[PDB]
């Protein structure tokens, strides 16, 4: 079943508005509804906190504050803490520092503004330089991971180039906003929530409550969207409603509306990245130094492993002889980080894109060529490294760059578009081919476990569940062809249950595109001891051997005799075997040292290719997309149709991340732009206008779930094309150095456009 | 207060007791779970829903729209989309035999839109998606749906609604409205409620003493006058557009890139007149084809030129029980030209607005009309700038040594959407574009065509 381009276990669900989410979950008329009062100050001790306007208003039932917490007050995902509740300071704008439970949502927003909240301000932390001035960080001091000697290689360069732009966070924007549920259970508490790492919230809810994970049980069936955005930041609403469940004696549902979400929760980090790289006098690269510095927030999130993965890959898809990275953790005082899709990969993937092109541009050789020269070699004495130590053995870019230069017609169009520029006065075309290389498995290698559970009932019908939450990757519906192909039977007997901690525990969160590469092969161990056990029974009954029994199509055959797989199942009940499986995936070959920079931190690497083509308007800055052309590597993938959606989707999400999306916090430390009428994502018209995916059809050179790779997160990357490109179209204004910074709104492209016309 | 309407096919009738609800929790509290609340402000289309009345059917926003509203109207939601016997509607199937979704939760908003599309068999999809966000696909797979699903007769029990029907205050005749406000001045006057429903679901305000002006016919009339065209308050943004298709191609181009289709269905242009706002797009180019505005109070009614309504930032020249009652527009103005700067095309509210109407007795420059919002504490001429453009030649140049003079004319703010710089520059590019453009250029990234 694996290999066909079958539909999303929901679709119909979807279409019909059937499908529920947190926030249709019927519960008892009982229900209190919560809402947390924010911070007003960016960074103050707090002074004084009267919350009797908050119990007096309408429909309150209880009211909250760090002393009411019976016990642990900490929602992080990492070793330092992260309060829930404000304790005696505030460090954002926006930090929740009570809470409240009302017999309504909107009561509940209502009361939550009637705090009369005395501060003593304090000097606040905005800015990286701020940060750097005050050393305000994380990690007591920057990291530092060095390949060879590159000031030595960088001073005997025939050429180079150094430069330095800033790159702006983004915003996850979930169609489904954060959100949880809490219903006591006799001595214990069910959660329901939208996230994906329900065992995180397990472990975080027991803990704010004294007690034992058994004691605590988190379903979780779909979430609208999470782009990484709820890897950890359900943990509040989660705490919160556990907490108000069991001072109350009663349900408790929490959701942010929109304002609240987008000024509480983290986003992709911002980075600043200071470049010199160099090359030979053939072209090829000779070393890069590259120093990071990253805005975190007020605490460490998940910032750790993000910025170790923007160092990771801070050679995008080349072969760098010499390699430095020097990577700051900023603290400030502004929401916490965390993961996006992509985690880190980007930020460091497109830090090394924008130097090679400024180091192209310079030696007035084309991009294109420069890139395809550097790549790392094809596969097949001696592989080459990474500054990380790890054989690059499966790089692919080469053909496949030369594959999609062809269907995409590159080398015509890019003269077409050379003609029509210099036509045209007001308006230029741009166009630009950017690669990707992209690791795989999280790089703290524990994580890198899955489990599942099976079971086959008497009519035959089957029971799949796993550890990944659904999120509209298509995750549930691969598992399902997984399993089906594996037991030789149809898909629709196939049900996926929701994710739940009672069901396969100690779940790591679905991310690092490992999703379907981990629990796929837990689904595939569980479902191969079942069949073991029936051809063991098959075979013992019709004398012969358990490899000549045969499982296909819903059919079995034994001996020249052919039953249904229900008559087997049945006949296996009468006999006593066991129907049920446990079934656990631990990635292999993984190790690495994250304090040196060097090991295996990955089990392989995903690739692809893009080329956009945009257009822009000289005088304002306007502009838009007009074609992309991808091709992208899936290894086998397990459903191309699932595939294709996913690349298409992460391509906007990219391209979205490097024009209109654009994060603002005025002098105080609030954040402007909090609502989607003032942060932009990618509308239905801002789709490229023409829009080419194809696959790359080559099994995994690693043994993964029928060789296929994750396709989640690395297609996310392809979006860089289109910066390249609206920079292509910057630098054929001019001669000099457009210096385009990240996010290309129209505003900063028509700054890049001046600085090329040398107009300032 | 009682209302009736259809809801999905059956009768239903409700007592209001509170005016202002929003259509969106009644549905999700009655559990007609399906209409999902995404930012609960207008902008993801995530809860939209089908009306349908004389006028025909449309797709809005519930979570923008109160109960008063629907009275006398069918309502379709998401769980209404599909035939009574659960026949999936030629656009469901084709969402799902083309991946039109991922995560689901924006799927019921374009289901519907998609549907209220096909009922009038509406083909331009970017303008009538464009206020439905989906953050996973990438549209395409939505795009593909739609075509696939167009080459389908259309439901036959979503028309059959059309056969129906046949505290707070609801005037019927704009005299009983007139009367009545002038008795209670106070009161809070809602149209098409698109910037009033932010008060109560963002600034969670209440509002009491309140009116709705939807349910006059009186007060949203197009009509044809010897020296122009009346238009009533209650006149939609979106028919507004449908009309000024022919005689007002530009207004028609900007109106396409006011809002989305589902707010340009309810919203009013006398409601984006007397909110105020200095970032309104329709003043700008009213202005700049110079039309006039029409107050009302009983039985009094002045009459001024539209500039001239808007004083200070926030203030405007309107009397304690009067209300505006249409604007006028000339029959003709092929010089308009309008302008809009955001950081994204559709849905997004301008940084800067430009309408440009210049007048020209053979290479010299009679009259120039000059109209920017956003520049200012609110929408108006550039003075200076128009000054020292009359009699001079119409040329590039000329025009780019006059551009220092809108320095004068306004000092933008600095802010989220655009620094001041950039503001003023684009003021000024809006400027040679007008030249470029009537000079015959090419000028605008929309017509590029791949
Ligand atoms: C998602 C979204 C996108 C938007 N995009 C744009 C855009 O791009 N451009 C833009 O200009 N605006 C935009 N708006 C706001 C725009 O003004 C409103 O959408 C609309 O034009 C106001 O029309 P209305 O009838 O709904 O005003 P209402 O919300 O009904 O309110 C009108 C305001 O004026 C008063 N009022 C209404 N009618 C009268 C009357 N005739 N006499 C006196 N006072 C009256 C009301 O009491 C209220 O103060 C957007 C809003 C949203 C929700
Ligand atoms: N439709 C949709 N696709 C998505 C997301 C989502 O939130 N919605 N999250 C992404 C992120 S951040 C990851 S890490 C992968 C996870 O997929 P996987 O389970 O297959 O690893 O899905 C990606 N694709
Ligand atoms: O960003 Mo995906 O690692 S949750
Ligand atoms: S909830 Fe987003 S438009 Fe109504
Ligand atoms: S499918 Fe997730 S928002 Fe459209
Ligand atoms: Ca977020």
């Amino acid at each position: 079943s694996v290999g066909k381009p079958l539909p999303h276990d929901s679709a119909r669900a979807h279409v019909t508005g059937q499908a529920r989410y947190l926030d249709d979950l019927p519960c008892p008329a009982n229900t209190l509804h919560l809402a947390f009062g924010l911070s007003t100050e960016a960074s103050a001790a707090i002074t004084g906190l009267d919350l009797e306007p908050v119990r007096e208003s309408p429909g309150v039932i209880a009211v909250f504050t760090a002393a009411d917490l019976p016990h642990d007050n900490d929602a992080s995902p990492a070793p330092s803490p992260e309060p829930v509740l404000a304790t005696g300071e505030v460090h954002f704008v926006g930090q929740p520092i009570f809470l409240v439970a009302a017999t309504s949502h909107r009561a509940a927003r209502i009361a939550a503004r009637k705090a009369r909240i005395t501060y003593a301000p304090r000097p606040a932390i905005l800015t990286l330089d701020q940060a750097l001035a005050a050393d305000s960080r994380f990690e007591g001091g920057p990291v530092i991971w060095a390949r060879g000697d590159v000031e030595t290689a960088l001073a005997g360069a025939a050429h180079l180039a150094e430069g330095c732009f800033e790159i702006g966070g983004q915003e996850h924007f979930y169609l489904e906003g954060q959100a949880a549920l809490a219903l006591p259970a006799e001595g214990g508490v069910v959660i329901h929530c939208s996230s994906q790492h329900p065992s995180e919230i397990q472990h975080k809810v027991a803990h704010a409550l004294g007690l034992a994970f058994h004691d605590v049980r988190v379903e979780m069936r779909r979430m609208g969207g999470g782009f990484g955005g709820k890897e950890s930041q359900g943990n509040h609403l989660a705490i919160a409603c556990a907490v108000a469940a069991r001072a109350t004696g009663r349900p408790c549902k929490m959701r942010y509306d929109r304002d609240d979400d987008m000024v509480i929760t983290g986003k992709r980090h911002d980075f600043r990245i200071r470049y010199r790289i160099g090359a030979d006098a053939s072209g090829k690269l000779l070393g890069a130094d590259f120093v990071h510095l990253a805005r975190c927030g007020w605490s460490a999130d998940l910032s750790l492993p993000v910025c170790d993965r923007a160092m990771l890959h801070a050679d995008g898809s080349y072969f760098v002889p010499a390699l430095r990275i020097e990577s700051h953790r900023l603290r400030t005082n502004t929401q916490s980080n965390t993961a996006f899709r992509g985690f880190g990969g980007p930020q460091g993937a497109l830090g090394m894109e924008r130097a090679i092109e400024h180091l192209a541009r310079g030696m007035g050789r084309d991009p294109a060529e420069l890139r395809a020269l550097n790549f790392y070699d094809p596969p097949e004495k001696k592989t080459q490294t990474t500054h990380y130590g790890q054989e690059v053995a499966d790089c692919v870019l080469g053909e496949l760059v030369t594959r999609l230069q062809k269907s995409a017609n590159f080398t015509t169009r890019r003269a077409e578009i050379a003609a029509w520029n210099s036509t045209n006065r007001t308006l230029a075309r741009g166009i630009a081919l950017s690669p990707v290389k992209f690791g795989i498995s999280f790089t703290l290698t524990h994580l890198n476990q899955a489990g599942a559970l099976v079971q086959i009932y008497t009519d035959g019908s089957v029971a799949l569940n796993h550890g990944g939450t659904e999120m509209g990757q298509g995750l549930h519906a691969k598992m399902v062809q997984v399993a089906a192909a594996v037991l030789g039977i149809d898909p629709v007997q196939v049900r996926i249950t929701a994710t739940d901690t009672s069901k396969v525990p100690n779940t790591s969160a679905t991310a690092a595109s490992s999703g379907a590469d981990m629990n796929g092969m837990a689904v595939k161990d569980a479902c191969e001891t079942l069949r073991g056990r029936l051809a063991g029974f098959v075979a013992a009954r019709e004398g012969c051997a358990a490899r000549d029994v045969i499982f296909d199509a819903g059919q079995v055959q034994a001996s020249g005799k052919s039953w249904r797989f229900a008559e087997i199942v049945a006949a296996a009940y009468m006999a006593r075997i066991s129907l049920s499986a446990t079934g656990f995936y631990a990635t292999p070959k993984l190790s690495w040292d994250r304090l040196r920079g060097q090991g295996r931190p990955f089990l392989y690497f995903a690739y692809g290719a893009a080329i956009t083509e945009v257009v822009i308007d000289r005088l304002t800055g306007e502009n838009r997309i007009l074609r992309t052309d991808i091709l992208h590597d899936a290894g086998a993938s397990l459903n191309p149709a699932l595939d294709i959606g996913q690349i298409e989707g992460a391509y906007v999400q990219g391209a979205g991340w490097l024009t209109t999306e654009e994060l603002v916090w005025d002098h105080c430390g609030r954040l402007m732009t909090h609502a989607p009428s003032t942060y932009k994502i990618p509308a239905f018209s801002d789709r490229p206008r023409i829009f080419n995916v194809a696959l790359w059809d080559q099994p995994n050179r690693e043994e993964t779930i029928f060789r296929s790779k994750a396709v989640g997160e690395p297609p996310f990357l392809l979006g860089i094309s289109a910066f390249l490109a609206l920079h292509d179209a910057c630098a054929a204004c001019g001669p000099h150095w457009p210096d385009l910074q990240a996010p290309a709104t129209p505003e900063a492209v028509l700054a890049a456009v001046r600085r090329a016309e040398g107009r300032a | 207060m009682e209302i009736a309407f259809l809801l999905n096919g059956e009768t239903r009738r409700v007592r209001i007791e509170d005016p202002t609800q929003s259509l969106l929790e009644l549905l999700r509290a009655e559990g007609l779970t399906g209409t999902k609340e995404g930012c609960n402000e207008g902008d993801c289309g995530a809860c939209t829903v089908m009306i349908r009345d004389a006028a025909g059917s449309r797709a809005v926003n519930a979570c923008l729209m109160m109960l008063p509203q629907i009275a006398g109207k069918a309502l379709r939601t998401i769980e209404g989309i599909a035939a009574p016997d659960g026949r999936l509607h030629p656009v469901q199937q084709a969402m799902i035999d083309h991946h039109g979704s991922q995560c689901g939760f924006c799927t019921p908003g374009f289901i519907v839109s998609m549907a209220a599309a096909h009922d009038r068999d509406r083909k331009d999809y970017d303008d009538l998606l464009a206020g439905n966000l989906c953050r996973c696909t990438g549209y395409a797979p939505i795009l593909r749906a739609a075509e696939a699903a167009a080459g389908e007769p259309p439901a036959d029990w979503l028309q059959a609604d059309a056969a129906f029907t046949l505290p707070a205050f609801l005037p019927e005749t704009s005299d009983a409205l007139a009367d009545w406000y002038l008795a209670h001045p106070e009161a809070t006057l809602i149209a098409g409620g698109t910037d009033v429903s932010l008060w109560v679901t963002k600034a969670l305000r209440d509002l009491p003493e309140v009116a709705f002006l939807s349910h006059c016919k009186d007060l949203a009339q197009i009509r044809e006058t010897p020296d122009g065209y009346g238009i009533g308050a209650g006149v939609t943004i979106a028919a507004l557009r449908a009309f000024a298709e022919g005689p007002h191609p530009a207004l028609a181009g900007l109106l396409r890139r006011f809002a989305s289709e589902q707010v340009r269905q309810v919203a009013t242009i006398g409601g984006n007149i007397a909110n105020g706002s200095p970032i309104g797009d329709g003043p700008p180019a009213l202005i700049a084809m110079g039309a006039s505005l029409t107050l009302r109070r009983g039985q009094e009614r002045r009459r001024m030129p539209l500039e001239d309504f808007f004083l200070e930032y926030r203030k405007q020249d309107r009397r304690p029980g009067e209300f505006v009652e249409s604007v006028t527009l000339p029959k003709s103005a092929p010089g308009l030209r309008c302008y809009k700067l955001s950081k994204r095309f559709d849905q997004d509210i301008s940084a800067v607005c430009g309408c440009l109407n210049l007048t020209l007795k053979g290479s010299k420059i009679e009259t120039a009309r000059i109209a920017f919002g956003g520049m200012a504490g609110v929408p108006k001429r550039a003075a200076a700038f128009e000054a020292a453009l009359i009699g001079q030649d119409f040329r590039e140049d000329t025009i780019a040594a006059a551009l220092p003079l809108l320095a004068q004319d306004f000092t933008p703010l600095s802010d989220m959407r655009a620094s001041a710089a950039y503001r003023m520059n684009a003021a000024q590019a809006m400027a040679l574009r007008y030249v470029r453009e009537l000079s015959g250029e090419a000028v605008a990234v929309l017509e590029v065509m791949p």
